């Protein structure tokens, strides 16, 4: 989760 | 958003875009599982002319860069089984602004799309901390939703001058971020996207979802979001997440  | 630039592609692969039958974007809403999206609960309420309630109303748009290109590569598209909105909710004051979003079928994870982390409980955002609103709403108050996702850097506001700056409106599942100058704001249409706080390590964690403001962007009146930790463990009871 939450990275690009 | 006001004041913001236009994100990178990719750049918040937890973003999405929620599009109401013959309507195009009405709300923004954040990836937060294979089978879940958080959304404001204000973007799902029935009017005389729609039951914006009924999930089978909506579309929501994964991985999605430039509103004019909802069929791009990348993008996937869903629709709902189910919108729980909060049941503390409420109308008129906001409070409880939030909404769970039940994908008909599971996300695909990408490059494209991804989920944003959350916070635990008893994480607290702090005040003067920079995070970013997202999304495809007016550029200007009263003004175009964007057609590329724009990003916009704002900072957590005092709980305390957030309540004096919006006298008898604020309660404590609320919280203001922004600038007491204005200027950098969310606006309508970007209701219900996240805030993406960049934490210890660089991921990124939701602090909060665009509920409301007085206009957009105006001095002493900055953005009120609802705060994410808040509702970790009412996340946790209704989706499993
Ligand atoms: N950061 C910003 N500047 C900002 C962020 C988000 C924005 O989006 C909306 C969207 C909005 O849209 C709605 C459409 C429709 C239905 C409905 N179906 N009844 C409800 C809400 C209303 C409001 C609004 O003004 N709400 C009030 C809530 C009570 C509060 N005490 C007073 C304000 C704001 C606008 C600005």
């Amino acid at each position: 989760c939450g990275l690009r | 958003v006001v004041g913001g630039t236009d994100a990178d592609e990719g750049e918040w692969p937890w973003q999405v875009s929620l599009h109401a039958l013959g309507q195009g974007h009405i709300c923004g809403a954040s990836l937060i599982s294979p089978n879940w999206l958080v959304s404001a609960a204000h973007c799902y309420i029935d009017d005389r002319g729609f039951r914006y309630s009924d999930p089978t109303q909506w579309t929501a748009f994964l991985g999605l860069h430039d509103q004019s290109q909802r069929s791009a590569p990348g993008v996937q598209e869903r629709r709902l089984k189910r919108i729980i909105s909060h049941p503390f909710f409420n109308d008129f004051t906001f409070d409880y602004d939030i909404a769970l979003l039940e994908l008909e079928k599971p996300a695909e994870y990408s490059s494209m799309v991804r989920p944003i982390c959350l916070p635990d409980a008893s994480h607290v955002f702090p005040a003067g901390k920079a995070i970013w609103v997202t999304g495809w709403g007016h550029t200007q108050y009263g003004g175009t939703g964007a057609l590329i996702l724009q990003k916009g850097e704002i900072r957590v506001i005092n709980q305390t001058t957030c309540e004096n700056l919006l006298p008898q409106q604020i309660t404590p599942r609320m919280m203001c971020v922004g600038f007491l100058s204005g200027g950098v704001d969310s606006c309508q249409g970007d209701s219900g996207g996240p805030l993406s706080s960049v934490e210890a390590d660089g991921r990124i964690f939701q602090a909060g979802v665009v509920s409301w403001g007085d206009g957009c962007a105006q001095r002493n009146k900055p953005g009120v979001y609802t705060r994410l930790p808040l509702f970790r463990d009412w996340i946790k009871e209704n989706t499993g997440v």
